[PDB]
């Protein structure tokens, strides 16, 4: 049978000069200039960003997910609060 | 460079600039009318710059066009607002027939004015068929044409800037094309609400024979041009329309900061909850998905970016091996 391998990123480490790529503003984007590199090692680049991407997008999820939680528990006692009023 | 939006209703886009300046959206063709384009030189004329290589890049007039004016305050001009832009539009318009050009367009939409009142002159050359409300007949009927085919528009265009519409506006426009050969000269819709100066002037200007037709110089000897007021009572209503431009980009912000308040709180803390009014709790469990879509478009939208720039340079790579 025919086996996949895990996603060679998640243990390689991501340098901090392309987070900063990632946190910069719409504005400088072309600033930087990618002909020079090998067309191999922009691969293993644009893959980091999907990574990067990913841990970011993960992040906002459970945020909401955390605030829906908060949000659906804090009006559960208003509920049972309100119950045992009357 | 890059900012805000203008508007479009016709051909694409038209933004604003600061290197500030204003940009609109069969090469070497194109190349050459910019060009000359560019010898232009008149106060009454909008002054072209260059064509980013088609991106083009001509002055900035700050009040827009007198029909974005009518469309903002919702009011038709009066006699001497018309009578004073038509004055300031005759001229140049002679200046464009002086420099053996012809304008071919000529609507409310491409007389633009500046924050001082000064009308101009826009968008000559960028110009299986399209809408002909403002074109003369021999114009319509392909027969040849001369400089005054604008003087008929000119005529069109003052009936559009008095009701908001040029003949035939609610007309099919293909049907148009074959009824303003034919049918005579049309007129004002409320011929008594307009003087004998402003109802001769346009008489004079949409005579649909052209060699009977009054030229731009002569024109600015019409009696409706000679009571025509100085730029300054166009004052008002340019600070009536800017007024309305600012308070709905005031109104269109406020309601973007007022959806910052429905996202997540950013510490993780949601011990505050307990203050809130049960009414505050269901509207932002109710905005959650809302704003999480919101949130996560405009994380796609970022990365994608970044990331593009990357694809497209492995994707020239491959092509040169
Ligand atoms: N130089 C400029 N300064 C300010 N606003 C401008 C300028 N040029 C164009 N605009 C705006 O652009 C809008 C739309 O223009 P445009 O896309 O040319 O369509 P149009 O003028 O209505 N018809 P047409 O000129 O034949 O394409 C107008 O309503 C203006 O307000
Ligand atoms: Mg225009």
């Amino acid at each position: 049978s025919l086996l996949v391998p895990a996603n060679p990123y998640h243990t390689a480490e991501i340098p901090d000069w392309l987070q900063v790529y990632a946190r910069a503003p719409v504005k400088y984007d072309h600033i930087l200039k990618w002909e020079l590199f090998q067309l191999a090692d922009l691969d293993t680049y644009q893959g980091m960003l999907k990574l990067l991407f990913m841990k970011e997008l993960e992040q906002i999820v459970k945020m909401y997910e955390a605030y829906r939680q908060a949000l659906l528990t804090e009006l559960e006692n208003r509920k049972q609060r309100q119950q045992w009023y009357a | 460079d890059v900012l805000e939006k203008l508007g479009e209703g016709s051909y694409g886009s038209v933004f604003k600039a600061i290197h500030v300046v204003a940009i609109k959206q069969d090469l070497q063709e194109i190349i050459k009318e910019i060009s000359i384009m560019q010898q232009c030189d008149s106060p009454y004329v909008v002054k072209y710059y260059g064509s980013y290589f088609l991106w083009i890049v001509m002055e900035y007039c700050g009040a827009g066009s007198v029909s974005d004016i009518i469309r903002l305050r919702n009011k038709t001009l009066i006699e001497d607002e018309i009578a004073t832009i038509l004055k300031s539009t005759l001229k140049g318009l002679e200046y464009l027939h002086f420099m053996r050009k012809i304008h071919r367009n000529i609507k409310a939409g491409n007389i633009l004015l500046n924050t001082e009142g000064h009308a101009k002159l826009a968008d000559f050359g960028v110009a299986v068929i399209g809408t002909p409300f403002w074109m003369a007949p021999e114009v319509i009927q392909e027969i040849g044409y001369n400089c005054v085919a604008d003087i008929w528009s000119l005529g069109i265009t003052s009936i559009e800037m008095a009701e908001g519409k040029p003949p035939y506006a609610d007309i099919h426009p293909m049907r148009a094309i074959f009824m303003i050969p034919t049918n005579p000269p049309p007129t004002f819709r409320k011929p008594e609400l307009w003087s004998d100066d402003f109802t001769d002037f346009v008489k004079k200007c949409l005579v649909k024979n052209p060699e009977q037709r009054a030229t731009a110089t002569q024109l600015l000897q019409h009696p409706f041009i000679k009571n025509a007021k100085p730029v300054s009572i166009l004052r008002d209503l340019i600070t009536e329309a800017m007024e309305i431009k600012a308070k709905r980009h005031e109104e269109q912000q406020r309601e973007l900061e007022e959806e910052e308040n429905w996202k997540v709180p950013q510490d993780g803390d949601f011990d505050f909850l307990k203050n809130l009014s049960l009414e505050e709790l269901q509207m932002r469990l109710k905005a959650l998905d809302p704003m999480m879509e919101r949130e996560i478009e405009e994380l796609r939208q970022r990365y994608t970016a970044k990331r593009q720039p990357i694809l497209d340079a492995m994707d020239a790579k491959k092509r040169r091996q």
